[PDB]
């Protein structure tokens, strides 16, 4: 059931490939190992991982109907990391500043959704 | 492996 629309392509050949490369990408370009980081209570307290290898994956494999649900997952992603985390920990800061430019990227997405 | 406190770290994806 999913599309292709003006803001999902957005966010995949102008926000994603932003993410993708910068230097703290690396913890989230894959989800969560809470056996090998030794973290017990990781989902416990994360209910709905989510990571931008993932992201990545569904926008390219076209899986989402539309961009809201892309906007989503990125939010889903962050917030894990805030909640999970405490906030003197040095991954949040890394989300963070992703975080920053995600939001700085997603500014100059068209403003209207239409498909392709 | 790696530390959430202390990710940065590291540069590259650890494993």
């Amino acid at each position: 059931p999913g599309r292709v629309t003006n803001q999902l392509q957005y966010l995949h050949k102008v926000v994603m490939k932003a993410l993708w490369k910068h230097q703290f990408a690396w913890p989230f370009r894959q989800p969560v190992d809470a056996v090998k980081l030794g973290l017990p209570d990781y989902h416990k307290i994360i209910k709905q991982p989510m990571d931008m290898g993932t992201i990545k994956r569904r926008l390219e494999n076209n899986y989402y109907w539309a961009a809201s649900e892309c906007m989503q997952d990125f939010n889903t992603m962050f917030t894990n990391c805030y909640i999970y985390n405490k906030p003197t920990d040095d991954i949040v800061l890394m989300a963070q500043t992703l975080e920053k430019i995600f939001l700085q990227k997603v500014a100059s997405m068209p403003q209207e959704e239409q498909e392709l | 492996w790696y530390s959430k406190k202390y990710a940065k770290w590291w540069t590259v994806y650890p494993c």
